């Protein structure tokens, strides 16, 4: 499936995966796909794409200000699968991953909520607060459905939970750069080296490192320690924000920074 | 793995983000090393009598029931140092943190309550306090913003979302997810992941233990029901505990109605919103169609929370325990009743719980019945909202 | 004549108008037929346990003393239902004067708590409550002033002279001298002409006499001085008075020096002073040359009062107490520093004690003592005085 | 002396005492001796006088005004008694009676403060928050300089305290007619025939009602129950306070009412 082909083409290339995030419906419907389809044309290897959530308790400000755009413009969950299968008509190949809260799954029915990710085309789906000991009826309905259920690597992982993910997870593994909150103002300088090597020992799904990576040095660094690759998201966000008034303008720095950050991901 | 059930049938859990699950795991194993701790159970123990000054007297009331044929009790936890019934279950937080060798607290707040009793505990014990509160709140509880400043701690508003309980709560729980390994996340009542239902009970169960002696003592039997405000459930798990087992008494928990349940303008949960996940636990919440979490509103900010604690969903999904709801202005006339009758300023969450009491009484004067109601706090924090009512109804 | 001795030593009396005399015999009999009687004892032991919340906490000072062989307890009478230890002697008082036969009250207040103290009483127990308050004070206490309101009390801003407690003090007895038929004089501190004095006393001693058996009990012996502020003298003599005739125990009163002694601004009458007769008693007072009674100054309106209790005139007299004084600047440090590291906000009042203990301890740091000072109440009521004094320092 | 050569002579001319009262030194000095010369030369049959207190707990608005309205004017009691002096040396058969409040007459002594009121001339002194069970200094000092210590009969006086009065008084006895404090607008309507009656069984000095006497009718009201005189406080002062501006208006109107009152003392 997407994720497997995704990151045996990139291992062939000698390459990183580059993840945008971005919040649907961020300025608007129509404005945030084709901020998502400027992210693919500029070297986006796969998408993590947030839906709007009233109290997103794992995200600092830049990405609440998203969330608080997107839900200025009418922005609803329907509205949101309504965008992923558009997006999945256009780009059969790149993997899609959702990054929800858990409310927003468990409202109308956890097997519900992943049977509609199967339908418009998802690929993978992480549930930024269930941890893995709460992930039973969950990672089942998403299995049950042909989504693969992300788990998070954190920097204080200790070995049982390393099993734990590097067993229960598909596609890719989150590994988390630091502590806090979602952020581009604060970088991850930990040493991950540890974790990216006991999580390959026990043959986890390939990781890719979030949270703080806002320039091309962090993406080779992740890339040169052994991830698969990296994700960034505030650092997207902030270029939407910074140019709301400007839509041409956005789109084009958009492009400027996911080509560079992508180009380093080449090793 | 935990050591302790997580759950109260379907509701409670830990649904926090993946990187808190150590502090979690941790917490409740120092939880459970000091509850059989006899030195961690003597300081705890002459903490709550010689500083905060348990056990708290249980008040007859010598007016308002006259007329009927209700006795009608308060355990009156409005004479805890700090005011109400949050001290208690900070100084056994504190102590945990201490334990677990933390030097600094995190805390939301609402009331500016637990606010103030996390400060307070913070100063005795030398723990470096900082309090999340709604900046609505903080504009309107200045008073003890700078109660809880003049004991050290740091207050900051939070200007987010309805800028009230849950927003505080929101910021506190991103600031302790990058400061874990320093800082205790001392949270104010029996919800959130856990341990901290749990927690929160046992360290307010004293509560309950006491009025059972107390009107044993007094009356030669048990009451026939015991009614407690529930914002989160703190000061309601802590009076019902120690009669759960009891089955002839009766739980009564008081939610808020604010203007009224149909306004959508209300505090009520349990019995008026739908299950969902979010505070870190599985709870009822105010939710909307698409499950994005509603805002909730009360007359009282410490009532002013849009879920509740999973022990109280769950006594009464099982019909242990009996939810209602009293509006504003309900509470409004038991706070005047209180203060002309029996001389006694309660908080404005007490008198929710007060209210359904009168109410329970004026609607059937000639049933005989024994009611406690646990006056959790102290009403000197409300006494300007009140007036600022009573000045625009032209009732003063 | 007299069932009990009206002087101490040369102070005291009863130099009232001669209408007032039968008020005055009448309430002396009212007290000693009390004291002697097991229902009356019965009755105000149950409002003083189950009412009022005693006994209260004696509170072993944790970190203040740090660095020193000063050991220092405060005795928490701000734990009292009402926040300060002048709800003791108001439900003996009410019981008194119900036992006469009377219906209303007059009360005189200027830190509002004897005030709210006299207004609670009222309400619980079915009297009519009438409360005289310098307009100054009530300008400046209108938070206290609307709680007595809230409890039914009518509350009378008094703009003559200092518009202060002396001034107070002045419409309450006019008032008394053509109501005494109807209306008992809950007079709010052991001053006054007799048998106020007394009475006042005798149903205060409870602290000191709880704090003894508190002392004995936690550290095995009695304590080297106990320390308590001096307004008018009813905290003081109520912890003082079980401990006379244990003389090895110091007993220290702190006058308010308000901006220094020097300036004439203070209420140290009984150190700097002279002896008159006014309020009905012949005690030391703050007078002209002439003979006119000087307006005295607190930061504490608790403590803004030109005279002072007959007892604390005659025990500093014979050498058994020693009275000093402490100056606005001084009482404010200690009041932040129990903020801060004990979590107790004390009364601006209290903390005149509070800060003569911390000068024993801090000017002698290697005298081993055992000190308690009365915590006669809580803070609450003054952290906008202080707010407005940090913020004019730049401290804020 | 001169209480008992005045009751002699208005008892032989069946005539009551009309006695007023004023604070001395109000509204000054100089206009006070103008406003007692008037009062006498209008008909008053004896004078009390106050000396400004800081706190009078007896008096009533109107009474407290006079007290600030002479320490507005800067009256001491030093100034108090040379005024004292000079009106004796007028007047000298007419009684004069000071109204005292205790922390003035105690001050610097007891005993010096009669010794001075005997030096100046003064008949009689009423401290008004010493009763007679504090009085022995007072009524001691009183008669061992030849003044006359007056004692106040309450209208809820009991036998034992109509005999110490009768005993311990001279010149005249106080009759209150009713509880409160000074005031014109409150007026006493409790009847004090049996009073009356007792203190002449028990040959106590003769009786002069005051308080809330404010009407010719009030005072021959009190003359034909048996009271030699009554006495005039806030009445008076009240006149005084409405002329504060209008001096020589002041003492026609005072000469008008002193008349009045003293008319109706003729019975
Ligand atoms: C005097 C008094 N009585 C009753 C209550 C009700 O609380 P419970 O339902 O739990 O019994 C309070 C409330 N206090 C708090 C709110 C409390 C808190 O601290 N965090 C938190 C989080 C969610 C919900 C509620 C809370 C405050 O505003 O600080 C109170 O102050
Ligand atoms: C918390 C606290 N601590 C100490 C004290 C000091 O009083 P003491 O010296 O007697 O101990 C107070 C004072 N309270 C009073 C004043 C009190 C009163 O009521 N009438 C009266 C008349 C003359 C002098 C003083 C008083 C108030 O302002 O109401 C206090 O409030
Ligand atoms: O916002 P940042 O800090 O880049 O974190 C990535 C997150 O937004 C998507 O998983
Ligand atoms: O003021 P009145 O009410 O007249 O009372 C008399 C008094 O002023 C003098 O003894
Ligand atoms: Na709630
Ligand atoms: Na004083």
């Amino acid at each position: 499936e997407r994720y497997e082909n995704l990151f045996a083409q990139l291992n062939d290339r000698r390459e990183g995966a580059f993840v945008p995030f971005v919040t649907l419906g961020d300025p608007g419907i129509e404005q945030s796909l084709k901020i998502i389809d400027t992210l693919i044309d500029a070297g986006a290897d796969a998408l993590e794409l947030g839906v709007p959530f009233s109290d997103p308790l794992a995200d600092g400000p830049t990405i609440q200000n998203a969330n608080l755009r997107a839900f200025a413009a009418g922005v609803t969950p329907a509205q949101c699968f309504e965008m992923l299968a558009l997006i999945r008509e256009k780009h059969p190949t790149i993997p899609i991953g959702l990054l929800m809260y858990a409310n927003l799954v468990f409202n109308n029915g956890i097997d519900a909520f992943y049977a509609r990710c199967e339908q418009v085309g998802v690929d993978s789906v992480l549930v930024a607060d269930v941890p893995v000991e709460e992930s039973a009826p969950f990672r089942q309905a998403a299995l049950r459905h042909n989504i693969a259920p992300i788990f998070i690597c954190p920097p204080n992982a200790d070995d049982d939970l390393l099993r734990q993910v590097a067993s229960y997870g598909r596609g890719y593994t989150y590994l988390l750069s630091r502590s806090g909150v979602t952020g581009a103002e604060n970088r991850g300088a930990l040493p991950l080296h540890h974790l990216i090597e006991k999580l390959k020992e026990y043959h986890a799904a390939p990781a890719l490192q979030g949270f703080g990576i806002s320039s091309p040095e962090q993406v080779s660094a992740a890339v040169r320690a052994g991830a698969a690759g990296a994700i960034s998201g505030s650092a997207i966000v902030k270029i939407i924000e910074k140019n709301l008034a400007s839509p041409k303008q956005m789109l084009a720095e958009l492009r400027s920074f996911v080509s560079a950050m992508k180009a380093a991901s080449r090793a | 793995t935990t050591l302790l059930n997580p759950y109260f049938g379907e509701f409670g859990g830990m649904y926090v983000p993946q990187i808190l699950m150590p502090a979690l795991n941790q917490l409740e194993e120092a939880f459970v090393s000091a509850q059989k701790d006899p030195e961690f159970q003597a300081q705890f123990a002459d903490l709550l009598k010689n500083y905060a000054g348990r056990p708290t007297a249980l008040t007859k009331c010598q007016n308002i029931t006259a007329g009927t044929r209700t006795t009608l009790y308060l355990k009156r936890e409005d004479l805890l140092h700090g005011g109400a019934h949050k001290t208690n279950q900070v100084l056994g937080q504190a102590l945990l943190a201490k334990r677990m060798g933390k030097s600094e607290i995190i805390a939301e707040t609402g009331a500016g309550q637990h606010g103030v009793a996390s400060a307070l505990a913070s100063a005795l014990l030398g723990l470096k306090c900082r309090i999340y509160m709604g900046a609505k709140d903080v504009e309107r509880q200045s008073p003890n913003v700078f109660r809880m400043r003049l004991m050290g701690a740091e207050v900051i508003p939070v200007h987010s979302g309805s800028a009230t309980l849950k927003d505080a709560c929101n910021e506190a729980l991103r600031d302790w997810s990058g400061s874990y390994e320093t800082a205790h996340y001392m949270l104010g009542t029996a919800a959130g992941p856990h341990p901290y239902p749990t927690i929160v009970r046992e360290f307010q169960r004293m509560i309950g233990e006491e009025t059972k002696a107390q009107i044993l003592d007094k009356e030669g039997r048990l009451p026939d029901a015991v009614i407690a405000c529930v914002g989160g459930g703190s000061n309601a798990i802590g009076m019902f505990a120690d009669f759960i087992n009891d089955t002839s008494v009766g739980l009564i928990g008081v939610e808020p109605g604010g203007h009224g349940i149909e306004t959508g303008e209300h505090g009520a949960p349990l019995k008026h919103g739908r299950v969902g996940i979010y505070f870190g636990m599985k709870a009822p919440m105010m939710q909307t169609a698409d499950g994005q979490i509603e805002e909730s509103y009360s007359i009282s900010a410490g009532l002013d929370f849009p879920s509740v604690g999973p022990q109280h969903a769950y006594l009464n999904s099982i019909g242990r325990a009996d939810y209602v709801s009293i509006t504003d202005d309900e509470a409004l006339e038991a706070f005047k009743t209180l203060c002309r009758h029996e001389g006694i300023i309660p908080a404005l969450e007490s008198s929710h719980a007060l209210a359904h009491a009168l109410k329970m009484m004026r609607e059937q004067p000639e049933k005989e019945q024994l009611l406690v109601v646990n006056l959790s706090g102290r009403g000197d924090k409300d006494i300007f909202t009140v007036h600022d009512i009573l000045k625009a109804r032209g009732e003063i």
